């Protein structure tokens, strides 16, 4: 997989906190971020 | 009617317990992959 | 059959030697990336 050192090249950082605090929200918590993007769907399993 | 019915509720209660099962197979899912990824991290620290 | 037909018994010199040929390209194989660790990441069925 892709670490940190390399993915923060093109990609900033509240970008990647934003994924990484993603990976274990609750399962509103991801509906909501999912109907808050445009076309997307988040999930528990989807950081790694 | 009452045959009709009685097929329509059966499987009604067929598509109500399968997302259950799916669910639960999902949970065992998401347990099993992280520690999956464990080990391929460390597969790939040895063959570095 | 050929009236050309040349005669002459006797052991060529030798005038190359054996090498490794210059070529880059198709000896080599095609490269593929695949893991079944992608397949962790599904969608939640939330609205029916």
């Amino acid at each position: 997989a892709a670490t940190s050192e390399e993915i923060l090249e093109v990609h900033t950082k509240e970008h990647l906190e934003f994924i990484e605090s993603t990976e274990k929200m609750s399962r509103e918590e991801l509906l909501k971020e999912t109907e808050k993007g445009d076309s997307v769907y988040f999930n528990n399993d989807s950081y790694a | 009617n009452a045959t009709l019915f009685n097929k329509l509720k059966e499987l009604q209660q067929a598509n109500a317990e399968k997302s259950k099962l799916n669910d639960e197979l999902r949970s065992k899912y998401q347990i099993e992959s992280s520690k999956a990824a464990e080990s391929a991290q460390t597969l790939k620290i040895l063959q570095e | 059959e050929n009236s050309l037909s040349t005669t002459s018994k006797s052991k060529r010199q030798v005038i190359v030697p054996v090498c490794m040929p210059k070529i880059h390209y198709s000896p080599l194989k095609t490269g593929l990336c695949y893991d079944v660790r992608m397949r962790y990441h599904a969608k939640i069925f939330t609205s029916y």
